[PDB]
RNA sequence: CCGAGGGUAGGGCCCGUGACUGGGGCGAAGUCGUAACAAGGUAGCUGUACCGGAAGGUGCGGCUGGAU
RNA sequence: GCUAAUCCCCCAUGUGGACCCGCCCCUUGGGGUGUGUCCAAAGGGCUUUGCCCGCUUCCGGAUGGGCCCGCGUCCCAUCAGCUAGUUGGUGGGGUAAUGGCCCACCAAGGCGACGACGGGUAGCCGGUCUGAGAGGAUGGCCGGCCACAGGGGCACUGAGACACGGGCCCCACUCCUACGGGAGGCAGCAGUUAGGAAUCUUCCGCAAUGGGCGCAAGCCUGACGGAGCGACGCCGCUUGGAGGAAGAAGCCCUUCGGGGUGUAAACUCCUGAACCCGGGACGAAACCCCCGACGAGGGGACUGACGGUACCGGGGUAAUAGCGCCGGCCAACUCCGUGCCAGCAGCCGCGGUAAUACGGAGGGCGCGAGCGUUACCCGGAUUCACUGGGCGUAAAGGGCGUGUAGGCGGCCUGGGGCGUCCCAUGUGAAAGACCACGGCUCAACCGUGGGGGAGCGUGGGAUACGCUCAGGCUAGACGG
């Protein structure tokens, strides 16, 4: 089938676009422990209808752009931005990581 | 360390420093020799060890060791080296291969004749 | 076109051919679509040749073309007797 | 190819005889009836205590003298039986036991597995009617050992038949004299043989 | 130092001709009929529109353009064609 | 605390090398299901369920061997060993066919499965996996 | 138009090499002394600081891994 | 300047097919339909009112591909910030096709400690090697994909190429020549040279398998099939076997009585590698021809590089042994010579006048057409520790707080079912590996069959623990 992932929006800061982020678990492949990685889609919203701390599921499409291969499938949940916050804390945080 | 701690830095495979740098992954190399002489061992040892300072074809110049009782090296013999230092010469690490090149085999061995490249007798 | 063949393994001076069904453009001993039996020329054992021939039906059925001295070891397993 | 060499001196080192000989072997000439110490200069020293490494090395010196056979070709057995089904001891010496020139000197055609060797070399023996000139043939149950047809008839093949008329054999074998044929009937329990080997030091020879 | 392959090189060549050729007029016409649909002009685009239309099916039947190529090149002339005289209109001849 | 259930086999380790009778650990509709296998399985007395200061609580009935001839008299244990196999740190999963045999069947593993907390034997029953909770011998 | 590359100019990283120079490892068959190990002949060690052919010394503060 | 065609074009013909608009199903550009418009072709051969090979347009199949997405894929953070076609959008261009692949305009975005950017190194996999396993190391031969064809760029032709033995241009190098000019690309098979410790015949054949063109005969095939060289590796086989002294000589030891080499030799008999002589394959039955119907089917014939080789028969000669080691680890001990010298050495260490440790010798141990050395990989190394280690004094607790990210988290009850667990099903190529059998006289090698797996897709199921949502609590924590 089309691989189809939910994840929060994260930026609409694109015209006709949402940056998707997706998160996985999956047992470490030595030490056992289950681990989270993420990583962000660009979707394809032609309605400009998804916003910023939509929960939702995006569905592998037929190629929109460079970097946008998934449009969203539909709305999961409205109002998570406590999720957007721990993105934008993060990369608010790189400003400390450097010299 | 956590199980936490290594998922983060993982364990860390340590590599091996050659013993041999000189041959270049090679089993052996050839060169010429530039001195040839002997030098004295350290504690608690003493001798006249016989030495050739030899110039590679791997670009590397060192000195190896010229086993056996006596021979026929000087400046400009050609000689093949092989891995192996000489505890008690510090720096020697390469043994010259006898009976190859312009190194002959010890005159009159019988036994252990074929580390020392001296042919099957009369 | 896809094509119905031997494919030679086994060893020097000791043939062992597989009947075979794979693309022309490949190798000879190459990836091939499916195997089908085998041929033992030297004739040393009891079954010396075998054909799944419900299946060589199905590859000509639908355009597979057999080599001439492949087009034999299918007739001699009938898979041409009408 | 194999040890081809003063034979005498094996028996004698091992401090057993092994009946490398055939006829010899059960005469008061025998090296190991003479002198039972172990070959030269210092045979006669006294021995000092065997290590452990000793001990299992001797043991598997001897039991591939015994069968005179090569020490890469003793090892690819003895790794085959570490592969094969079962107690590892006892399919090494079945699967020793099961060479054909063994096998020749079993069924009692010649008085030396050396001579055995030879026999089959030299093409004077067959299996299940083929000529086989091989002497690692691995023998299977079932199988026709034969004289050569060709061969019956020579002086010491007949002298050695003779040797055989009532002497029982392995339980494991049949043989059928005047037919000058034999048969393998199975792969031998530990028991049906009786060697002064202990074999387990040997499989403990392999594991270090 | 020599081949056949020399003939297949030299045969190149001239199928090349053909198909430059060929390629060249479609562009002309279909711009040309683009070009009057603009100021339409209503009947005498689709009349070199047809002539594009013609000539672009006809390249599609050899090596020329693959017969998508011809599609594509069609679906786009027809697009314009249209849409052009809608600022205008309306169409004097056929078509469609 | 982080580890309810180490919690309660460190809590019997700890009481069962010193002797005691029982040992309380803080009550758990899970903790129970596993002391449900322990003495099941013979490990302990049993427990039930008691009130310390108002609050729940497991006290747990432990179980040794005889008094023993020697200079060191004290009985052999019955749980001579339960240490945490999967943890909150790791998590430790596994399927039917990897569910290890403890102490060549001499011992269990306890595990939390879908079908409830079973041991090897149960598990491999029901030929089922899940969470390692533990082992014991 | 784009375009292999060529040319001009200025940057970045890396490697080789260099009068001379700084210590380091080793050798040992030497000179000077004896700093540490015993209360090691001024308890030791210490961060810093100033100083002295050299180990080192002294100040300030710390540790005991200090003998009596 | 001339002439032919399966070459090129025009018109005709429209089952169909292409395209715009409408409308129905469908739901990204899928299928259908009405109007308008547009598009086909080549004939050759027989036995000649009939068949064969072609040519055309459409639909489906089969096979081979393009593109796209999830996850996996090394070292340095003494590389921490990177990004202007950059990230998105609208329109167009291009292609078989999506796409910033390309372009114009518009917006100001995209990525990064889950490690961007940068540097270094490496073609990836099936596998291989080691290892109890987990793991480590590796990617040569064989199979799969990729990439490249002197260094670069480019497109043409075409179903397919941006094409190793096709084209264009630029560079570097070399060559040829009549000095005006012109030519090449072995990382195809051999072969030369350079480099190197080091890696092969300028062999034979299309007989076999396969490929290309042909109705076929057949032609081409350095693919391939074989032969040559090289202990490079593995496997197989030989240098004999039996008998033969209280036991020669030589040599070594010695308390001078003797001990060793040694049944070893001699010698006696038996066999019979090599060699000689004769025969001598399997690999090859199709294509074709005959009859039938050019099919099904039956029968005829040709053809073998290797090779007169393997192999079968007959005859027939006692017929190559070398290398390491013998202080301990480690199996194997004495004499002489030497005298901290000459020298050995993997680690510990040996040698300064009684050295089992140097050199020779006798003797011994281990392997044997091999034995040893050097190099490198895993192992021993639970010495990077997941399995499976540690931190008072051995190396190892941050000088102390505060706190971001993260990791982790009490008791009870429900919903969800992400982790987790079960079943089903697809995939998991072939070779290899494992078990069985079988063919080469064995084996190596090779064939037939069997057995599975992780992992990932799909359908269904479970709900204890972890998760998530929701509702309770007071033992943690905070407060009065
Ligand atoms: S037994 Fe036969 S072989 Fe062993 S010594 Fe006595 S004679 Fe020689
Ligand atoms: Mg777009
Ligand atoms: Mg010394
Ligand atoms: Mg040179
Ligand atoms: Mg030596
Ligand atoms: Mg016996
Ligand atoms: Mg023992
Ligand atoms: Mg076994
Ligand atoms: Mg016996
Ligand atoms: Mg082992
Ligand atoms: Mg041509
Ligand atoms: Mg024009
Ligand atoms: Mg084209
Ligand atoms: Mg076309
Ligand atoms: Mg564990
Ligand atoms: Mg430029
Ligand atoms: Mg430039
Ligand atoms: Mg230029
Ligand atoms: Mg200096
Ligand atoms: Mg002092
Ligand atoms: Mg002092
Ligand atoms: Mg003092
Ligand atoms: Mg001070
Ligand atoms: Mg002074
Ligand atoms: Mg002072
Ligand atoms: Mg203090
Ligand atoms: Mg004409
Ligand atoms: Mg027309
Ligand atoms: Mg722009
Ligand atoms: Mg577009
Ligand atoms: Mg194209
Ligand atoms: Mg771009
Ligand atoms: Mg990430
Ligand atoms: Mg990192
Ligand atoms: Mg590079
Ligand atoms: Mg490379
Ligand atoms: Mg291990
Ligand atoms: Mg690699
Ligand atoms: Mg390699
Ligand atoms: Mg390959
Ligand atoms: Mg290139
Ligand atoms: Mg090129
Ligand atoms: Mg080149
Ligand atoms: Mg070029
Ligand atoms: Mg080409
Ligand atoms: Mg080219
Ligand atoms: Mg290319
Ligand atoms: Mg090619
Ligand atoms: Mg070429
Ligand atoms: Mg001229
Ligand atoms: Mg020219
Ligand atoms: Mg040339
Ligand atoms: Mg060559
Ligand atoms: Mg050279
Ligand atoms: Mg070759
Ligand atoms: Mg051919
Ligand atoms: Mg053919
Ligand atoms: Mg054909
Ligand atoms: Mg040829
Ligand atoms: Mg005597
Ligand atoms: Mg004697
Ligand atoms: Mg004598
Ligand atoms: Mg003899
Ligand atoms: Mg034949
Ligand atoms: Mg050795
Ligand atoms: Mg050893
Ligand atoms: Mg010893
Ligand atoms: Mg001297
Ligand atoms: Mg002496
Ligand atoms: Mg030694
Ligand atoms: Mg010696
Ligand atoms: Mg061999
Ligand atoms: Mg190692
Ligand atoms: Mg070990
Ligand atoms: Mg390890
Ligand atoms: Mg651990
Ligand atoms: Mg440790
Ligand atoms: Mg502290
Ligand atoms: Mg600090
Ligand atoms: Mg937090
Ligand atoms: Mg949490
Ligand atoms: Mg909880
Ligand atoms: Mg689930
Ligand atoms: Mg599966
Ligand atoms: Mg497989
Ligand atoms: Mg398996
Ligand atoms: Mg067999
Ligand atoms: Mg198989
Ligand atoms: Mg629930
Ligand atoms: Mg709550
Ligand atoms: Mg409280």
């Amino acid at each position: 089938p089309k691989k189809v992932l939910t994840g929060v929006v994260v930026s609409d800061k694109m015209q006709k676009t949402v940056t998707v982020l997706v998160e996985r678990q999956f047992p470490h492949p030595l030490y056992g422990k289950v681990i989270k990685r993420s990583k962000k889609y660009l979707a394809h919203d032609p309605e400009e209808k998804y916003k910023l701390g939509d929960v939702v599921e995006i569905i592998e499409s037929r190629p929109i752009s460079k970097r946008k291969r998934f449009r969203v499938l539909r709305l999961v949940e409205s109002g998570r931005m406590d999720l957007v916050e721990k993105y934008l804390i993060r990369r608010q945080n790189y400003e400390s990581l450097s010299k | 360390p956590t199980i936490n701690q290594l998922v983060r830095k993982g364990r860390e495979k340590v590599r091996k420093k050659s013993k041999v740098p000189a041959l270049k992954g090679a089993p052996f190399r050839r060169g010429v020799c530039t001195v040839v002489r002997t030098v004295t061992p350290k504690k608690p040892n003493s001798a006249l060890r016989k030495v050739a300072k030899v110039r590679l074809t791997s670009g590397y110049e060192v000195t190896a060791y010229i086993p056996g009782e006596g021979h026929n090296l000087q400046e400009h013999s050609v000689v093949l080296i092989r891995g192996g230092r000489v505890k008690d010469l510090p720096g020697v690490r390469y043994h010259i291969v006898r009976g190859v090149y312009d190194a002959a085999g010890v005159k009159d061995r019988k036994k252990s004749r074929s580390k020392y490249g001296t042919k099957k007798p009369k | 076109m896809v094509k119905i063949r031997l494919a030679r393994f086994g060893s020097k001076h000791n043939p062992h051919y597989r009947i075979v069904v794979t693309d022309a453009r490949r190798k000879r001993d190459g990836k091939y679509i499916e195997k089908i039996g085998y041929y033992d020329p030297r004739k040393t054992t009891p079954d010396w040749l075998k054909v799944d021939v419900e299946r060589a039906r199905y590859w000509l059925s639908v355009g597979a073309q057999p080599t001439d001295t492949a087009r034999r070891l299918l007739r001699q397993a009938g898979v041409f007797r009408q | 190819g194999r040890y081809i060499g003063p034979v005498c001196r094996l028996c004698r080192r091992e401090g057993v005889k092994l009946y490398l000989k055939g006829e010899r072997c059960y005469s008061p000439k025998c090296a190991m009836e003479r002198r039972p110490y172990p070959p030269g200069q210092h045979g006669q020293k006294r021995a000092r205590r065997p290590s452990d490494y000793a001990v299992r090395l001797r043991e598997k010196q001897k039991l591939r003298r015994i069968y005179g056979i090569s020490e890469r070709q003793f090892r690819n057995l003895f790794e085959e039986a570490s592969k094969k089904k079962g107690v590892t001891g006892s399919v090494f010496l079945g699967l020793l036991e099961s060479r054909l020139d063994n096998v020749v000197y079993r069924l009692g055609f010649a008085v030396s597995r050396r001579q055995a060797r030879q026999l089959v070399r030299h093409g004077h023996i067959t299996v299940n009617g083929r000529r086989v000139d091989l002497p690692s043939y691995r023998v299977r149950p079932g199988d026709e050992i034969a004289v050569a047809e060709k061969s019956r008839n020579l002086e010491l093949i007949r002298q050695n038949l003779e040797a055989m008329k009532g002497r029982k054999v392995g339980p494991w074998l049949s043989l059928d004299v005047e037919g000058m044929k034999g048969k393998f009937l199975r792969l031998p329990d530990r028991e049906d043989l009786a060697l002064p080997v202990n074999e387990q030091l040997v499989i403990e020879f392999y594991s270090r | 130092r020599n081949l056949s392959a020399l003939k297949r090189h030299r045969q190149s060549l001239k199928r090349r001709l053909r198909n430059k050729a060929k390629k060249s007029a479609i562009k002309t016409l279909s711009k040309k009929a683009i070009q009057l649909a603009q100021e339409g002009k209503a009947e005498e685009a689709l009349k070199i529109m047809r002539k594009a239309e013609s000539l672009i099916d006809k390249a599609a039947k050899g090596s020329t353009l693959h017969k998508n190529a011809a599609a594509r090149r069609k679906s786009r002339l027809m697009r314009k064609v249209r849409q052009l005289l809608e600022a205008a209109g309306a169409p004097l001849i056929g078509g469609g | 605390l982080t580890d309810p259930i180490a919690d309660m086999l460190t809590r019997i380790r700890n009481a069962t090398r010193v002797y005691k009778e029982s040992t309380d650990v803080p009550a758990s509709r899970f903790k129970e299901e596993i002391l449900r296998i322990l003495a099941r399985e013979g490990f302990i007395k049993g427990y039930e369920r008691v009130d310390v200061d108002g609050k729940p609580y497991l006290r747990v009935y432990l179980k040794y061997g005889p008094r023993r001839q020697g200079p060191d008299p004290r009985p052999e244990q019955v749980i001579h060993h339960i240490r945490r196999i999967s943890k909150p740190g790791r998590r430790v999963y596994v399927g039917v066919k990897e569910i290890p045999r403890v102490r060549r069947g001499l011992g269990i593993a306890i595990l939390s499965t879908s079908k409830g907390v079973l041991t090897d034997r149960e598990a491999r029953k029901l030929g089922v996996g899940g969470e390692l909770i533990c082992e014991v011998w």
